[PDB]
């Protein structure tokens, strides 16, 4: 529901139209302080228009207008005032919404801003990872699949849009020992281990390396393996290079800044 | 039964002309006091009342405001109920519906007496 | 039994505990949700609760311990008050470093043994390479 | 004058008239739940006067005009149904004739436990139905000692005039019934509920309420109506015990 930061953006426009109302009305009650050469000041009058201009800012809402018209009356709100009158202690509910809301933004601008870590040491569950496995297939268009065939490590194997699809060798967590193949693939009776490439899905294999590398943290996997499939889901168009021309090299992907950009550039 | 889009649509016209009027009666005042100031009479015609004109643009201009965040509010409240409840009225069972709201209530007020003996305790 | 030095490292380590524990706190608070909002009716809510209760009590233990350490800290200044070799940072002992000599040589003799023992797993590993 | 012009406040006093308390003046300790705002109770109070005068002028029988707009004229004498004096006090005793005695100060207390905190306007059309005398002068009488007089689950008050009330489980909801001067007399008493809740069909069939819990609450209504000769008025005091002891 992003149409409430789109009326909150109208009140802000609207608000802005009569404080800038205001604002030219208490500068036409005043003349020139002290110009002496010429009067330019009576300029930032017609500037002060331009801020009257922004009135047909307010008239862009027409675009974010038609934002709600439906049923659903209040969405299960009322309780006591539309219920039993007697109810009287409702309002708690929306307090609690809101103390929730508050909450939970804090602490979210809290845990980002503690990346500074300070701790400097630690000195003086194949179900589980099944689950996580699971839970992390839960995004459209990442249909994944483990079949485990050698050893009590797990095989995980992954297919997003194209036949560039990957293997990753995990230890419960922190899986390294990545091979992307792309177009053939689970030769013999398992995954294998042929790694061949067209120099630059091997280049890819080299990526996802360092970053299986780079996104190590000590503990907490689950973060680790999510920014991991975020990571590798990033690679879903490989149709765009900036920073340069589309051929700087064989092929320009390299992703590890949360955008794609031309190879061979760091 | 009016809609608040509904009520924006019709205000926003009625907003603007209004401005344009009070702007050219404000200009027409504005002459009219420098030719009777300045120069000699020659706007031998009664003005308007001048104060009416950004009077009533205020008052549609608060008016305007309040009821878009009447409706901002309302977004918000259809948002954190789809959000803290499932969507769910006459299907869930109104009573249940109630003491779950009346639990959820009661957790919350747990967890921030826990976090205030929290900071008591820090203090 | 002074142990200064390691009761001003144990500090240290305190503090930066409190710090990792003020993070952790804030981590498990992100993620409190509505109560009635799928599954999680009381379970893992007062789950966390009681995490979050043992977290404070044991926060709460470990300012007790900070106070007691500054505490101590500060009345340790006994002879040599000043020191003034902060600001002027440079620009018996034979029995514990024989303990110490003895101590490295076992501890070669181990790392000896776990390299053994590691190129022992890296032959295991190779035959299993040789499995089907 | 007829119009306020820039009445100064010069300290905290403002913040009396603000921060909502559940002190409504004398605060007589017989009821109050929410914390209700002076400003709040004045504005709820004054847009109630509004509705219920242009309710008045709109259906039923007005009074004529004085210092105090009073329209509350009952069947034979009585007017005591607003609280002019909100901030000082709700002093009005006009007249009775007959108790629906101590009556009349039931009913008006009753009317306003129902205006109160303005969390509707439920309370117009409820006090709007208030026009028949019968069934209304002891059956009302004891509908309103028991519904916040300390009488002695275990009774629980339980009173609604809400517009389609989704609180109760809507099994057959008509219209809207207020009053019926006629055989088949429609009269919503009140809302029912014990500890769980349910909705109380009434129809009076004056030549009473002629109409899970729902499974056994009707019939046991049904088998006290026909036995009429529980401890005229429809049920007075059986439907108390009933939804004090047969509610179970």
């Amino acid at each position: 529901g992003v149409n409430l930061e789109a009326f909150s953006q109208a009140i802000s426009a609207i608000q802005a139209l009569r404080s800038s109302v205001s604002r030219v009305f208490d500068c036409l009650k005043d003349g020139m302080r002290n110009k002496e050469t010429l009067e330019g000041r009576e300029k930032a009058f017609i500037a002060n228009f331009q801020d009257n201009l922004h009135s047909v800012n307010r008239d862009l809402n027409e675009l974010e207008r038609l934002s709600n018209l439906v049923g659903k009356p209040s969405e299960n709100h009322p309780l006591h005032n539309s219920g039993l009158l007697s109810l009287d202690p409702y309002s708690q509910l929306l307090q609690a919404y809101k103390w929730s809301n508050k909450l939970q933004y804090h602490a979210g601008l809290a845990s980002g801003l503690l990346n500074q870590q300070s701790l400097k040491r630690s000195a003086n569950p194949q179900y589980v990872d099944d689950v996580i496995s699971r839970i992390d297939r839960m995004f459209p268009e990442m249909s994944i699949h483990l079949s485990r065939p050698n050893g009590t490590s797990a095989m995980l194997l992954v297919t997003l849009g194209k036949v560039l699809k990957v293997i990753v060798v995990m230890r419960s967590l922190f899986i390294d020992r990545t091979i992307v193949k792309g177009y053939n693939t689970e030769d013999g009776k398992l995954d294998i281990w042929s790694k061949s490439s067209y120099q630059v899905f091997q280049k890819v294999t080299d990526h996802a390396t360092t970053a299986l590398l780079h996104y190590q943290l000590p503990q907490m996997p689950d973060v680790v393996v999510r920014s991991f499939m975020t990571w590798l889901r990033s690679y879903i168009k490989l149709f765009q290079a900036p920073c340069q021309r589309c051929g700087k090299f064989l092929q320009d992907g390299l992703p590890p800044t949360w955008r794609d950009f031309r190879t061979l550039e760091a | 039964d009016f809609d608040p889009v509904q009520r924006y649509k019709m205000l926003i016209p009625q907003l603007k002309e209004s401005l344009q009027t009070l702007m050219k009666v404000a200009a027409q005042n504005l002459i009219q006091n420098t030719n009777i100031d300045n120069g000699q009479k020659s706007s031998d015609a009664p003005l308007q009342r001048f104060d009416k004109c950004l009077e009533e643009f205020y008052a549609l201009c608060d008016q305007l405001e309040l009821c878009l965040r009447l409706a901002h509010e309302c977004l918000s409240q259809s948002c954190d109920s789809a959000k803290h409840s499932p969507t769910l009225v006459p299907s869930l069972p109104y009573p249940q519906y109630l003491a779950v709201i009346k639990a959820q209530i009661t957790c919350a007020k747990d967890i921030h007496t826990a976090l205030l003996d929290c900071a008591n305790k820090v203090t | 039994e002074v142990n200064t030095a390691t009761l001003c490292r144990i500090g240290q380590e305190t503090v930066q505990d409190i710090v990792y524990r003020t993070m952790e706190i804030f981590q498990l608070l992100r993620n409190m949700q509505l109560p009635n909002g799928v599954t999680y009716h009381t379970g893992t809510y007062q789950d966390r609760l009681t995490k979050l209760q043992d977290h404070l009590r044991q926060l709460s233990i470990l300012f007790r311990k900070l106070r007691l350490v500054y505490d101590k800290c500060n009345e340790n200044c006994g002879g040599m008050d000043p020191i003034p070799v902060e600001q002027l940072i440079p620009y018996e002992r034979r029995e514990i470093v024989e303990v110490n000599k003895k101590l490295k040589q076992k501890n070669q003799q181990l790392k000896q043994i776990m390299d053994q023992l590691r190129n022992l797993i890296w032959d295991i590993n190779a035959m299993l390479a040789m499995r089907n | 004058r007829s119009w306020a012009a820039s009445i100064p406040t010069i300290h905290s006093a403002l913040n009396i008239l603000l921060l909502p308390s559940p002190t409504p003046g004398l605060v007589p300790g017989l009821a109050g739940s929410y914390l209700c705002s002076p400003l709040e109770r004045f504005l709820g109070s004054v847009i109630m006067r509004r509705h219920l005068q242009r309710i008045i002028q709109q259906e039923t029988l007005q009074l004529i005009n004085s210092n105090e707009p009073g329209v509350i004229m009952f069947k034979t004498d009585a007017l005591k149904c607003r609280v002019a004096l909100s901030p000082k006090t709700n002093q009005t005793l006009q007249l009775k004739v007959t108790p629906e005695d101590e009556l009349q100060v039931l009913e008006k207390f009753f009317e306003t436990r129902v205006a109160g905190p303005p969390f509707k306007a439920n309370t117009l059309i409820a006090f709007t139905k208030l026009l028949g005398a019968p069934t209304h002068i002891l059956r009302d009488c004891v509908h309103i000692m028991k519904l916040e007089l300390f009488p002695d689950q275990l009774k629980w008050n339980v009173q609604f005039c809400l517009t389609i009330p989704p609180s109760a489980p809507p099994i057959a909801p008509p219209g809207t019934p207020a009053v019926v001067l006629k055989s088949k007399m429609l009269f919503f008493l009140q809302l029912t509920q014990k500890t769980v809740s349910i909705i109380v069909p009434i129809i009076y069939d004056m030549a009473t309420q002629q109409a899970n819990s729902s499974v056994a609450a009707p019939m046991m209504v049904s088998n006290i109506l026909k036995r009429f000769a529980e401890m005229r008025q429809g049920e007075c005091t059986i439907f108390a015990a009933v939804r004090d002891l047969m509610a179970n």
